[PDB]
RNA sequence: CUCGA
DNA sequence: GTGTCAGTAGCTGTCACGGATGC
DNA sequence: GCATCCGTGAATCGAGG
């Protein structure tokens, strides 16, 4: 959409409801979404830090 | 002379390969001297000759 | 007390604003003197 | 004309790839090392290189010579240069830790030293935490001076603790 | 080259990659990438996709990807590599000593062959081996056989200072050595109290 | 290397 | 300074799993 | 478009030589 989340990206959805807030009140269009099940091991390489 | 740095091109996925579209075999022989690459063509003096 | 920690790719230049000098020469010590051959690498 | 300076070429990526590949194996069973290998393989054909009184009489063993000059240099290496450092390393196992001693004593050496330095006056103070004549203003002989009692004060309180 | 070299340029090992990445639009890929990613099918769109998480980093970052490939090498100070003295007065020397040292050997035969004007067979294959060298000194044993130390032991490299359970992080940082400790077998003591 | 919970 | 053949040891007696690598 | 093959991972502390 109007985010620069790159397509394919597994991104919190934390940042991403976020994210499409802050665009959705921009007037772009909010990033879609779609849920992702990892698991702990792809997730724990996936934090942040 | 310039070396490159294994981690980015042997390290899987080959940064290298993803950045010019390169095939890690292609780039493993232009790195180790087993083939020459084509840098640059005058493609418009090649047409006009 | 320190907020971020950042990691980048490092340029030549970068590399040279780290080091103190160049190894020019491959030598180690001198196996009698105990003292490090200037330019080796382990230069004063 | 050009022809003959890339005949220089042509003429060694020839012996190359005939005789390299080869002498590589022969300086290998002598070193157990191919890193090294590969360095006296490149040292030897720039030498060969530089001497071109070897190849130039093509019908004559080339690889022959090559040989003796390859075991010429690793011996070369085999010597005093070798026999002091070649033994161990560090990250091997099998050596034992670079190990620092505990401060303790240091550190409770120089805190007596501060505990009798509270019992001073300020201007031995700044004297002893330093030729020094040139700064605090005063001679060479007030500095000897101050110096000396200051030192036997310092003794005189150490001693009076029991050291 | 005997022909037709008057039209193109060529080149070959690390300093052609770098020329190539020179002469990389970065931002035009990256929407090349876009476009396809907008509009593909699933078979040769995941490759696109993950060719931009890589691009796309060097792109907004602003960070050059001419840093993958290096000019010079640091050095790691000594006392990270440290050379000890045995009870027999021989010399024991940590593995990154004797990486750096073939690496800087190779070097200098680089800067020698390059004054002397070596065949340029002999210029190439040196600096094949140099970059065969600087791959060991960061990752021995990434690309093919490992550099054989004595005894046919593969040496240690830097990035092998870090990895599993011997590396620095999980071996030095997650845990450490405390002083005020101690240890002893355990008997049970039935008069004790839970505390 | 050999060994103990 | 070098010049007739002059050519590794060692080793496969691990495995599950995911995904880039390659035909 | 798909099989091959590459790289990743595989308990904790402790003793002596």
């Amino acid at each position: 959409g109007s985010t620069e989340f790159l397509p394919g990206s597994l991104i919190d959805r934390a940042e991403f409801e976020a994210e499409n807030r802050r665009v959705v009140a921009e007037g772009g269009e909010p990033a879609a979404g779609r849920p992702v099940l990892m698991g702990i091991t792809k997730a724990s390489l996936a934090t942040d830090s | 002379a310039p070396v490159t740095h294994i981690w980015y091109f042997k390290g899987v996925p080959s940064r290298l390969g993803y950045l010019l579209d390169l095939a890690p075999k292609d780039l493993e022989k232009i790195i180790y001297f087993a083939a020459y690459v084509i840098t640059s063509v005058d493609e418009e003096m090649r047409h006009n000759e | 007390f320190f907020d971020e920690l950042r990691i980048g790719l490092a340029t030549a230049e970068d590399i040279r604003q780290w080091s103190y000098g160049e190894v020019k020469k491959p030598e180690t010590i001198n196996y009698r003197t105990l003292k490090p051959e200037k330019d080796g690498l382990f230069c004063e | 004309v050009s022809g003959a300076a890339a005949a220089e070429a042509a003429l060694m990526r020839a012996l190359y790839d005939e005789h390299a590949a080869v002498l590589w194996r022969y300086a290998l069973r002598l070193t157990g090392d191919a890193a090294q290998a590969e360095d006296v393989v490149q040292e030897t054909l720039l030498r060969a290189w530089q001497h071109p009184e070897v190849i130039g009489d093509t019908a004559r063993p080339a690889r022959a010579w090559l040989f003796t000059v390859a075991r010429n240099m690793i011996i070369d290496e085999r010597r005093s240069a070798r026999f002091r450092n070649v033994v161990g390393s560090t990250d091997q196992s099998g050596t034992p830790e670079q190990s620092t001693p505990d401060e303790v004593n240091a550190a409770l050496d120089r805190l007596l030293i501060a505990d009798a330095l509270a019992q001073l006056s300020a201007e031995h103070r700044a004297v002893i935490q330093r030729q020094i004549a040139t700064d605090l203003g005063i001679a060479e002989g007030t500095v000897k001076s101050r110096l000396h009692y200051a030192v036997r004060a310092l003794r005189l309180t150490l001693q009076e603790l029991g050291v | 080259v005997d022909r037709y070299g008057e039209y193109f340029t060529g080149a070959m090992g690390a300093e052609s990659i770098q020329k190539l990445i020179e002469n990389f639009d970065i931002d035009a890929e990256a929407e090349s990438l876009r476009d396809v990613i907008r509009n593909g099918k699933g078979q040769k769109k995941l490759r696109a996709l993950k060719r931009l998480k890589v691009v796309a980093a060097f792109q907004q970052s602003g960070n050059s990807p001419m840093g993958m490939v290096l000019d010079a090498v640091p050095v790691i100070p000594p006392e990270l590599r440290p050379m000890v003295q045995l009870d027999g007065g021989r010399f024991a020397t940590s593995d990154l000593n004797d990486l750096y040292r073939r690496v800087i050997n190779r070097n200098n035969r680089l800067k020698r062959l390059i004054d002397l004007g070596a065949p340029e067979i002999i210029v190439n294959n040196e600096k094949r081996m140099l970059q065969e060298s600087v791959d060991a000194l960061f990752d021995n044993g990434r690309r093919g056989r490992p550099v054989t130390g004595p005894g046919n032991r593969p040496l240690k490299s830097l990035s092998d200072l870090l990895k599993g359970k011997q590396g620095r992080f999980r071996q030095n940082l997650l845990g450490k050595r405390v002083d005020y400790s101690g240890r002893s077998v355990i008997v049970v003591g039935p008069q004790l109290k839970l505390h």
